């Protein structure tokens, strides 16, 4: 890759092609560890202690890339030879599986392409730490990450793609804290998955299970207007990182029992004297597994692109997963009745497909469903976008002199703002009078102490609409 | 992929030794087929309409 | 019993397809025409008559529909219309125009009149010309065949 | 989304040929048009069926592309031209146009809309009028025939 | 390389011919047209590829010359074309066609542009309308027939 005569030049790779995009409302924050984070002339971890914590401002995967490295090896990845063959012993058929029996609780590389292959644009990386074997998650250094990830002002998402290997208490208090400084800082909105139960296969009804164990989570009521959980996980169609020596290999014959081999892949590798044969057979069997992902980051990226072709006013459902090929669990309509109504409020949105149409989002309901104002998830999420632009709209105006020319001028500002939302259709009404209105004033929205001080006090009221969820169909025989 | 009409050349009333093969540099934009039926149309004195019997295919 | 008539622009055209009638975009247009139907016939003379000839009905005939915009970069639509055109692959689809108006009992925005085109598919497709010395916009012109248009009642 | 439309008059022309490409005079010009495309179809009427016909598609067509400048009196692409008409010796090229607008991110020139065009020979060369008693200037306009044309996806 | 463009209202007639090209009163035109070449191509349709047509080229076409100026009442020119049209006796004769600038190493008129006509005869003649009530000129226009046109590099 060191050229020096002028000319064209040739390589040949293998790797997923890319894709980029244009996002101007929805910028997340993924929080977890990473294998490089190595920026400029410094090491973030250099050190075992006394790490650097920064968040930094990423656009595409190649940048990713450039900065944090991409995975680690697996070292559970299992393959299965099946022979059938006569009495005599004579070979009839040969083939072969793949299986992984405990996965690395790591994943920040594959969340990032799949985010990336959904429609993401630019996020900010947390690094709280290196990747390591042992598969140590600890709860201080994600509350560390968060903590560091509320000094920089544009981000609207948090995401910790890592959370569902942490115990409950510990993922309480986690999302209890970033619930609690989403509720300070007024401009976010949290995206959570649901714990299940860690068993293959998975049994039967285990979303009720795992739907009751949620509800127990103590979490503090009056936030729970800021986020939304998503269940259940999803395989997806990308390629575990592995080294080759670490795989085993087991074989089976007329459907008896499994044996344990006593050689690696490695020994199968012709250039180490091994069968070639078996060998291309084993890599074409490694290659077919699916791997299995979280959906938060599938679902952020959606928000980017429902922001983008939509509008924010619109509810985020009803859409199509990219590159996915299966939920991991089937749901019903008698399951979700418990899923999105329940006393607690405490409403769950299910990922389900559907004939000749494929995976869809189905619900757009927050934490607090019960509600009569933010039950639902577009609305939130318009008035987080409406308050940061009128903040930052009316910024330049600190340190004025408190007179009527002020409020005159920040009034102005603000319709017409809200006069060119009112236009995109994000407003209900006819005429602008009919969608929002504006007051400041002495005596009426202010005292006359207040003006001593040095504060201003608007008072704004804004008109939205909301979806409809049910469909009612009526039939009967027309006399002929 | 386009594919091209063509014409093969053989030696043998049962086709089997091939001799040859041309393949159009353009292929035609329309052509026609054409089918007959033969039938003998004699017919009895005095009498309205008739059936006809079959000869051959031509 | 009327008094006034309504105005004419005020309007909207949804197209019921792919998934294109989601997108905000797809149903802003600056010019929509070619709503019209006509019955072609034949003459006869009958002998003996020659006060009037005997006009029969034959077929209905239809006008095909045109759109005009500026020019959108990236358009679904677009991708539809090309699929067609260049691979020969057409797939037909349902459209509604409507016409619009404020009503009130405050106010909203309500469609008046609705009509359902039924079997569009791409007919012609066009951009204006390119001139150093004007002061205009790229539009673009899109022409589409259909079978009927019928009012909803 | 959308909310002001492009402008026309900013726009380019590339050569993808013998070494035209890089030839400055060779993209500057006056006007460019005849970007269109066309379906051609024919009627089918079914017996039984009178409330609508089929219309059944056909084949393609393509419309001429016309260039227009000031007259350029030492011109490699001219001899090209009357090397196909005044010998009977052709070879087709491909084109490039471009419209173009300017991004920043400090700001830059950059294509914003391409087509590919395959297949290009002269079809019609000509020059305007001479006239003693009025100001003008000698304007050449040139025509071509090509295969089809694609957008740079 | 070209900032502006030539003028057109400054041009000349050359006939190369009997003795008509020392003629003074043979060379001064009020207006010359008619200078553009066309290209004749039929079309042929290939069954399985329905992305497009093929152009074939048949033949090559040129525009008759127009001349005009204000009457001449004694012209040997005018006496060829009617020993042409009247005696029905035609001798072809070459032609150049120049455009006209100023250029200066003081100063001296050259020519910019020349094009060669090949094998020109009389086409059509001329005059003006009589009319009692209108300030007008008398005014002659020619009309000829040639093979092709060149230029001369």
């Amino acid at each position: 890759s060191t050229y020096k005569t002028p000319g064209v030049y040739i390589e040949e790779i293998s790797k997923f092609p890319p894709s980029i995009a244009q996002v101007e409302t929805a910028i997340p924050a993924f929080i977890g560890y990473t294998q490089i984070a190595k920026v400029g002339v410094e090491n973030f971890h250099t050190d075992a202690d006394n790490l650097i914590l920064r968040p930094v401002r990423i656009t595409s995967l190649l940048e990713y890339e450039q900065f944090f490295g991409k995975a680690i090896n697996e070292t559970t990845i299992q393959v299965v030879i099946q022979d059938t063959t006569d009495s005599r012993g004579n070979l009839t058929e040969r083939k072969a599986s793949a299986r992984i029996t405990s996965p690395s609780p790591h994943n920040l590389y594959y969340s990032m392409q799949a985010y990336f292959a959904n429609g993401g644009g630019p996020c900010y990386i947390v690094s709280v730490g290196p990747m390591s074997n042992t598969g140590t998650i600890q709860l201080e250094a994600l509350q560390n990450g968060l903590a560091e990830v509320a000094k920089e002002d544009e981000v609207t998402l948090l995401v910790f793609p890592e959370s569902q290997s942490l115990s409950d208490e510990n993922y309480a208090a986690l999302m209890s804290a970033a619930l609690e400084q989403c509720a300070n800082l007024q401009d976010r909105f949290t995206v959570m998955d649901l714990k299940l139960p860690a068993t293959r296969p998975i049994p039967a009804n285990a979303i009720v299970g795992a739907s009751n164990a949620f509800r127990d989570l103590s979490l503090p009521q009056d936030n729970l207007k800021y986020g939304a959980c998503y269940a259940p996980d999803i395989e997806t169609i990308f390629n575990y990182f592995y080294q080759e020596d670490a795989v085993t290999i087991f074989r089976s014959v007329n459907g008896g029992a499994e044996e344990q081999d006593t050689l690696t892949m490695a020994g199968y590798n012709p250039a180490n004297g091994g069968d070639g044969i078996q060998y291309a057979l084993i890599e074409s069997a490694i290659d077919q597994l699916p791997l299995i992902l979280p959906p938060s980051p599938l679902v952020v990226g959606q928000y980017a692109r429902t922001d983008n072709t939509r509008g924010v006013w619109k509810a985020p459902a009803n859409v199509a997963l990219s590159s996915v090929i299966k939920p991991v669990l089937k749901i019903t309509n008698e399951q979700q009745n418990n899923l999105n109504v329940h006393p607690t409020g405490k409403s769950i949105n299910a990922i389900r497909a559907f004939t000749g149409k494929g995976t869809l989002i189905w619900g757009a309901r927050t934490l607090a469903g019960n509600d009569n104002e933010w039950r639902y998830v577009s609305v939130r999420r318009f008035f987080n976008m409406a308050e940061e632009s009128i903040k930052k709209g009316s910024e330049p105006f600190v340190f004025e002199p408190n007179d009527a020319n002020t409020w005159t001028k920040v009034k102005a500002m603000i319709e017409n703002f809200l006069t060119l939302q009112w236009r995109a259709g994000a407003l209900a009404g006819a005429k602008p009078e009919q969608a929002f209105y504006v007051k400041i004033g002495l005596n009426e929205t202010m005292t006359a102490l207040d003006i001593l001080e040095g504060r201003m006090i608007v008072e704004i009221g804004m008109a939205v609409v909301r979806p409809a969820e049910f469909i009612i169909l009526k039939f009967s025989h027309k006399m002929q | 992929a386009l594919t091209k009409v063509k014409l093969l050349a053989y030696q043998d009333k049962r086709f089997e030794n091939k001799l040859g093969e041309f393949e159009l540099p353009i292929n035609p934009e329309q052509f026609s087929q054409s089918f007959k039926v033969e039938y003998n149309r004699e017919q009895a004195q005095g009498s309205q309409r008739n059936d006809p019997e079959f000869k051959f295919t031509k | 019993i009327r008094t006034y008539p309504p105005v004419s622009f005020f309007f909207e055209v949804v197209f019921q397809g792919e998934n294109l009638d989601k997108d905000v975009v797809e149903t802003r247009f600056q010019s929509v025409t070619g709503l019209s139907v006509d019955m072609q016939t034949e003459t006869l003379k009958e002998g003996g008559e020659n006060r009037f000839e005997h006009i029969l009905p034959v077929r209905t005939k239809y006008d095909p529909l045109v759109l005009k915009r500026g020019l959108v970069n990236d358009s679904q639509m677009v991708k539809w219309c090309m699929d067609a055109i260049l691979n020969f692959d057409i797939r037909p689809m349902n459209l509604l125009v409507r016409l619009l108006h404020i009503e009130r009992s405050s106010s909203t925005i309500a469609p008046l009149m609705t009509w359902k085109v039924i079997n569009a598919w791409p007919k012609k497709w066009s951009v204006s010309e390119f001139n150093a010395e004007q002061n205009s916009i790229a539009v673009e012109s899109l022409e589409l065949n259909y079978s009927y248009f019928e009012t909803l009642k």
